[PDB]
């Protein structure tokens, strides 16, 4: 299978678009799904079509409370050379 | 005749001046020959690496 | 009618056409714009 | 209990680096061995000068190469802990209205909890669930006068019309009391009568 | 030509007293660019090929030299994948990808100029087809971006049919329509100003805002940012390249020539020489990238704010 | 007498063919 990103051997190419879980290049994932490994274009997301008129409007009627997580490094470990000794 | 080099010749469309053998390119590396028995100018591709 | 110049040791800018002829030049110590 | 890949990668290039300056200590970089006790007990301080300083040249090189990929190293670490120190600040100590920085949604409130060599901040948000559509207007006319919403948006049923708060469905009757009057109704584009 | 000493501006006392003010009657609408790089071109050295390069006797004598090769190779592996997520964070900022409805009745306002093309392969806008008309070797390869930029310009025409028709509703949960003037009026709202005055104005607002986008590519039919960037990066390339016909004090400076007019026991001194030049030179190479991806990081990680807080909400 | 060249006496230094290409 010939790609922007060079020759690929040993995975066939498929028609749908997933989301990417290989990155080969040049919008090409792979994957280990049909097995075997597979070819194809990465999926940008969903499509959603909003009903936009000059006189309408939408109105949530409920909610959700959700808790994300999120993390960071802050430190790292001190460490200390003796140049003669090395 | 003197110029060592390895790669792929190719048919050239480019047009020396009648004393200039080979050609050259930004960074000044050889891309062109002018075969001296027939005088045609022939590119210099790198052959096929990654 | 005839000239006589001598040549020294310079560093020249050459401006090469899609030919591969020169059409121009610089001398890079004539002046400051050099 | 079934994710900490940051802090992993972390702690993991850091062993990385100090394991290849170990595994330098035993390459030649051009002498005959990688000892000293094999270069010094086996030549004279004169000739032993030569391979020896084959040696500290390599060895030097390996070091200073050392120093300078953690430098490059911390100066990334120092950044996200300066974006870690103004989360604290501005979730967990306040509520912030900035979009997309405390959470994915309207942010509420922060929590902060210690991590091996980090922090996760836990990030509670309102999101809005289950929308229906209505029809709108900007104002309403009435005795020819534009009536303005003071902090809502008017909506109509099918055949009534009522005043809401923008983020959660509660219909109001309009009164003198949740508008207010600007003009007469010929300027603005899209009054109802009502 | 003239030398003088520089003025900082123009001077004016205000007309400051103890029971003044000044209230505007009027106000114009505003719209200007600002220009922010998200990623470098990856670039991959083989370290092998370029010091030695084909010859035998230099990769011997080089693979006595222990793990320098990896960790530069490693280096800049790491680099290449730092701008695929610099990408992804500034422009996969949506979940779904979003769609302008047929009509365009935007209360007066005119979105054609930044809305895309349908008469194109690349399907991009007006203005995005004027900004992108203005900006192998001895082991060098550069690979390509995994996200094509037809790809970044179909997020970026989602991003903006997200905000046309949802206004900040989408970047906080699921799209609601309103409409555009009624949004404008929540707007107007959010900097302290009463939404009459958006309502009794909205045919001169919608002008002015037309005029101003029109401006724009006036002003750009400036990028001088990316140019940088871009140049930056084409000029240390060229420089690791003319780096290989230096002797660093050896007879020559190519390798057949040393090894076709010595010995191995004369040739071996001079090869080593040769090497240890062209592996200073990969290594100010690649310690150079390491710091100018880090300023690229630094600006796309600014660019994911903007687009957070610009884009999707009101500052 | 003596006179003033311009821009004269350029020679191609040597063989190689070669096109725009502001060489030094
Ligand atoms: C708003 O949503 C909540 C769910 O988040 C609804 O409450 C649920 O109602 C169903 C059916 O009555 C129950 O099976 C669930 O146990 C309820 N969830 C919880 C967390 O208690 C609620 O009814 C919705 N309100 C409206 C007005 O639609
Ligand atoms: C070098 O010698 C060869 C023959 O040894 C010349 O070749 C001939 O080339 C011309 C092309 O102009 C043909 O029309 C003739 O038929 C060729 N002869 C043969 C026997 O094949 C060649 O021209 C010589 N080189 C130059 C520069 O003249
Ligand atoms: C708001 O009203 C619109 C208008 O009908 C609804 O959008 C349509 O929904 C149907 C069925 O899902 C689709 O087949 C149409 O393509 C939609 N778009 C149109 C007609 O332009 C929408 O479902 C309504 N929203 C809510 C929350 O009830
Ligand atoms: C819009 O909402 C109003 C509520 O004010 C509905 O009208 C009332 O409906 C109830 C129950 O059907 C009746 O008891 C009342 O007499 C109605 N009128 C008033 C003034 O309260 C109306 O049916 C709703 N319309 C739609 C299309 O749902
Ligand atoms: C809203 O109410 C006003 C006043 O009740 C309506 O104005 C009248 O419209 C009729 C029909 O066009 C005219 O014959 C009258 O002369 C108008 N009177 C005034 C004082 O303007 C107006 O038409 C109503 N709007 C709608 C959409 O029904
Ligand atoms: C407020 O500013 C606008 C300009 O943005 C003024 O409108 C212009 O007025 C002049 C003179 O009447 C016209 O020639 C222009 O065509 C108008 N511009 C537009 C876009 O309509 C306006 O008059 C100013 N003052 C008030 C009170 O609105
Ligand atoms: C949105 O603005 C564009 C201008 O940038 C309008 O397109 C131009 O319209 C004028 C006349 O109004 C023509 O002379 C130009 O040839 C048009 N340029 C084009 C088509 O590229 C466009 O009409 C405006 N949109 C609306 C709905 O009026
Ligand atoms: C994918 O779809 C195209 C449509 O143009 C078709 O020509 C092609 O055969 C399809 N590929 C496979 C593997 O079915
Ligand atoms: C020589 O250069 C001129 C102008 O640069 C060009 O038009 C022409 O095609 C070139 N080749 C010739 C004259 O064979
Ligand atoms: C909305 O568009 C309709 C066309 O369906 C038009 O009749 C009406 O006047 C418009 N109203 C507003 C407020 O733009």
């Amino acid at each position: 299978f010939q790609t922007r990103a060079g020759c690929l051997i040993g995975a066939e190419h498929v028609n749908n678009s997933y989301e990417c879980d290989i990155p080969i290049g040049a919008g090409i994932c792979a994957s280990y799904q049909t097995q075997s490994i597979i070819a194809y274009t990465m999926s940008l997301g969903a499509e959603n079509s909003v009903a936009y008129s000059n006189n309408s409007i939408a109105i949530p009627t409920n909610f959700t409370i959700s808790v994300t997580t999120e993390i960071l490094p802050v430190s790292m470990t001190k460490t200390s050379v003796d140049c003669t000794m090395y | 005749n003197g110029l060592t080099g390895t790669g792929v010749l190719t048919e050239s469309n480019k047009k020396f001046l009648p004393f200039q053998q080979f050609g050259r390119d930004i960074a000044d590396t050889t891309d062109a020959v002018r075969d001296p028995q027939t005088l045609e100018i022939l590119d210099i591709t790198p052959c096929s690496f990654g | 009618a005839y000239y006589v110049g001598y040549l020294q040791p310079r560093t020249f800018l050459l401006k090469y056409n899609e030919n591969g002829t020169i059409t121009d030049a610089v001398d890079c110590a004539l002046d400051p714009l050099s | 209990s079934s994710a900490l890949g940051k802090l992993q990668d972390v702690v993991n290039q850091n062993a990385q680096a100090l394991n290849t300056l170990v595994k330098q200590l035993s390459s030649n970089f051009g002498a005959i061995s990688s000892v000293l006790n094999d270069i010094l007990s086996r030549l004279d301080p004169p000739e032993a000068e030569v391979q020896i300083d084959r040696l500290i040249t390599g060895r030097l090189q390996s070091l200073q190469t050392y120093v300078t990929q953690q430098l490059i190293r911390a100066a990334e670490i120092r950044a996200s802990a300066n974006l870690a120190a103004t989360k604290m600040s501005e979730c967990v100590l306040g509520q912030s209205k900035r979009v997309d920085f405390c959470g994915k949604g309207y942010h509420l409130m922060s929590f902060p909890q210690s991590a091996p060599h980090g922090v996760v901040f836990l990030h509670v948000t309102y999101v809005p669930a289950q929308e229906k559509n209505f029809t709108t207007a900007p104002a309403i006319c009435h005795d020819g006068k534009a009536h303005f919403p003071r902090e809502g948006v008017f909506v109509s049923n099918g055949t009534h019309w009522f005043v809401t708060q923008r983020n959660f469905y509660e219909p109001q009757i309009i009164t003198t009391d949740n508008t207010f009057v600007s003009g007469n109704c010929d300027v603005v584009i899209g009054i109802v009568n009502n | 030509i003239i030398a003088y000493t520089m003025s900082l501006g123009a001077e004016n006392s205000v007309a400051y007293s103890n029971n003044s003010i000044a209230i505007p009657t009027n106000f114009t609408i505003s719209v200007t660019t600002e220009i922010l790089p998200v990623s470098m071109t990856k670039t991959s050295v083989d370290c092998t090929m370029y010091i030695c390069g084909d010859s035998t006797e230099c990769s011997n004598l080089l693979l006595q030299y222990g793990s320098f090769c990896t960790q530069l190779n490693r280096a800049l592996t790491g680099i290449a994948v730092e701008q695929d997520k610099n990408t992804q964070e500034v422009f996969a900022q949506v979940k779904q990808i979003y769609k302008t409805p047929p009509i365009k009745d935007f209360g007066g306002f005119n979105f054609s100029q930044i809305l895309p093309d349908p008469s194109k392969p690349s399907k991009r806008s007006p203005i995005e087809d004027l900004l992108f008309n203005k900006v192998k070797f001895n082991g060098l390869t550069v690979l390509p971006p995994l996200l094509t930029d037809e790809m970044i310009a179909q997020y970026t025409s989602a991003l903006l049919a997200g905000t046309i028709t949802s206004g900040w509703t989408f970047g906080a949960g699921p799209a609601l329509q309103i409409p555009f003037p009624m949004q404008m009026a929540y707007r107007f709202n959010g900097i302290g100003v009463t939404q009459n005055v958006l309502y009794e104005n909205q045919k001169l607002i919608a002008n002015q805002f037309n005029s101003a986008i029109g401006k724009i590519q006036d002003s750009l039919s400036a990028l001088g940012k990316l140019q940088d960037v871009v140049n930056q990066n084409a000029q240390a390339l060229n420089t690791l390249v003319k780096q290989l016909s230096s002797n660093f004090g050896a007879i020559s400076s190519v390798l057949n020539d040393i090894l076709s007019r010595l010995d191995p026991p004369e040739a071996e001194v001079q090869i080593d020489r040769l090497i240890t030049g062209r592996l200073q030179s990969l290594q100010t190479y690649v310690t150079q990238q390491l710091i100018r991806a880090a300023e690229i990081r630094a600006s796309a990680n600014l660019a994911a704010t903007k687009m957070s807080e610009c884009v999707l909400g009101q500052s | 007498a003596y006179t003033n060249s311009f821009t004269r006496g350029v020679y191609y230094p040597d063989k190689v063919f070669r096109s725009s290409v502001l060489h030094s």
